[PDB]
């Protein structure tokens, strides 16, 4: 409903995006396995 | 037959060994050093960069490109670029050697030392070509390239020698011994009970005689007879490694006794 | 990262080695020891020089750009 | 021919000038890189 | 080789043994000064102020940023970058006085709040030389 700042993430957690990437969708996001 | 005798064991394209009859250590060992270092041979020693969208850096390639065999036959008719004339290079002392590569397949292209090719005027000398020993016939892999992952170079190779960098060493590694059986007790043997069963007899124990438990040191005894194997990297073959050795010694001892005739 | 040309130590060319031993590994399905004699590979200067590296090349070429 | 800008994901030359906005022409992404001198490089062979 | 240095072969050395990559990012950005007042990137000469850096501009673009092949040197201008005042103060960043080598890779963007962006990332090789740790 209401916006309260915004909070760091941590790489490879729940809500970063790369904790669901495979080794080339890795290579994709330029991103190294 | 003269004063320094010579028997050739086996021979190839690249590795010749042979026992040095007749010489001092010193000569042995100096002309070990000469076809080491002083040989001339010719190599790439600039390398201009046009485009470059390798995963790999332009001077990464320099140095890789500098460390190719390259043929350096009729090396010794071309001058050394300090030696001529011209502001930099040119066909006198300069082999210009040309590289483009892209990737056009999906698959990863390769790039190898077959891919240069020679754009200067050879003016009919055997020079330049980089040395092919591959079974496959490409031989020395530069680098990979991707999609369209593009590279183009220019080359200027050069005469020099190993002494100012290792790239113009006409040779590989030359094997030397002598006294096989130590009966010049040039060593020491390190050992735990007895020192003959430890350490390994070498292949040459066959060309010599065991000592024999009995007979009294040689004191008089002196190194004559090595036993040698040199091994060409491709630049100049066998053969050539050892007699330019031999003729690049002589005009080092000849420009000693030459200067000392100015003075 | 590429196979280095020429071995550090004795400078014997390494370089088109490389191809040719990854196939006597996979195809004639030979061990790392036999496949690097018969590369020629004898002293052991030369032999870490194949036996020892590790072509990241490959790796780096998986990148889009 | 000669290109002031590249853009980085889809490799796409852009050859901008200052105020053209510094995003890509397709993709968004501002990323964007500087594209090699035709004044060429030379190296040593060591 | 005595006391714990050590003896390495030089000829091994020129066949690539032990050689490195340095590359080393230098940043930076447009500086907003409230009312619009806006710093800018861009190669400058003379001009009224005449606060400026010693070594070469020649080396900049026109958009006061070095293109990625050139080879950098001592304190050569890198970026090129100009604040006005009430006009040529000088912004720009030469590179590290100590080093030396070749403009890698140039990217040029937006920060969150809309000025311009540059990272300058310049490579150079590093030979094992003498008093080098191993
Ligand atoms: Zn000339
Ligand atoms: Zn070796
Ligand atoms: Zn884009």
């Amino acid at each position: 409903k209401v916006f309260i700042g915004r909070l760091p993430i941590m790489l490879r957690s729940k809500n970063c995006y790369l904790s669901e990437a495979t080794e080339s969708d890795l290579y994709k996001l330029k991103e190294c396995p | 037959e003269e004063g320094p005798q010579v028997k050739i064991r086996e021979a190839s394209k690249d590795n010749v060994d042979f026992i040095l009859s007749n010489v001092d250590l010193a000569m042995a060992n100096s002309l070990r050093r000469v076809m080491i270092a002083e040989i001339p041979t010719l190599a790439i020693d600039s390398v201009e960069v046009e485009t470059n969208t390798t995963v790999l850096a332009d001077e990464f390639i320099a140095h890789r490109l500098g460390l190719i065999p390259l043929q350096s036959m009729d090396i010794e008719q071309l001058e050394y670029s300090r030696d001529c004339f011209c502001e930099d290079h040119c066909d006198k002392c300069s082999v210009v050697l040309t590289l483009q590569a892209f990737g056009e397949s999906e698959s990863t292209t390769n790039v190898y030392s077959k891919d240069l090719v020679i754009v200067s005027n050879l003016m009919g000398r055997n020079i330049g070509h980089p040395i092919i020993q591959d079974k496959e016939g490409n031989g020395v892999l530069i680098c990979k390239l991707r999609k369209g992952q593009e590279l183009k170079l220019t080359c200027v190779a050069k005469k020099g020698i190993a002494k100012e960098h290792a790239k113009w060493g006409p040779a590989a590694a030359i094997e030397f011994e002598y006294d096989p059986w130590n009966k010049l007790k040039h060593t020491d043997y390190w050992y735990e009970q007895d020192s003959a069963k430890e350490w390994p007899q070498s292949k040459n124990c066959e060309y010599e005689d065991p000592p024999n438990e009995g007979d009294p040191f040689d004191y008089k005894a002196q190194a004559d007879t090595f036993y040698m194997n040199v091994e060409s990297v491709g630049s100049i073959p066998v053969d050539q490694v050892v007699v330019r050795g031999i003729d690049t010694l002589q005009k080092k001892v000849a420009s000693i006794l030459l200067a000392l005739t100015q003075m | 990262m590429i196979v280095p040309v020429r071995c550090f130590s004795c400078g014997k060319v390494v370089g088109d080695k490389w191809e040719s031993y990854l196939n006597l590994l996979q195809e004639d399905e030979l061990d790392e020891g036999t496949a690097l004699s018969r590369l020629g590979l004898k002293r052991y200067c030369c032999r870490r020089m194949i036996l020892t590296h590790v072509d990241l090349i490959e790796k780096f070429l998986r990148y889009n750009p | 021919a000669t290109l002031k800008y590249i853009c980085a994901e889809c490799s796409s030359k852009l050859s901008l000038s200052r105020t053209d906005a510094v995003r890509c022409k397709d993709c968004g992404h501002r990323i964007l890189l500087k594209a090699r001198t035709k004044r060429l490089v030379q190296f040593e062979a060591r | 080789n005595q006391e714990d240095s050590m003896i390495m072969n030089q000829s091994s050395i020129d066949r690539g043994l032990f050689r490195s990559l340095f590359f080393r990012s230098y940043m930076d950005q447009e500086k907003k000064y409230g009312m619009s007042i806006t710093e800018t990137f861009e190669k400058p000469q003379r001009t009224n102020t005449l606060r400026m850096k010693h070594g070469t501009y020649d080396k900049l673009d026109d958009d006061g940023l070095i293109a990625p092949g050139v080879r950098v040197s001592g304190e050569d201008v890198i970026i090129g970058k100009t604040t006005p005042i009430s006009s040529k103060r000088d912004a720009s960043t030469p590179l590290r006085s100590t080093e030396n080598g070749i403009v890698d890779q140039v990217l040029v963007t937006t920060n969150q709040d809309g000025l311009k962006f540059v990272k300058v990332r310049v490579r150079t090789t590093k030979i094992p030389q003498i008093g080098d740790k191993f």
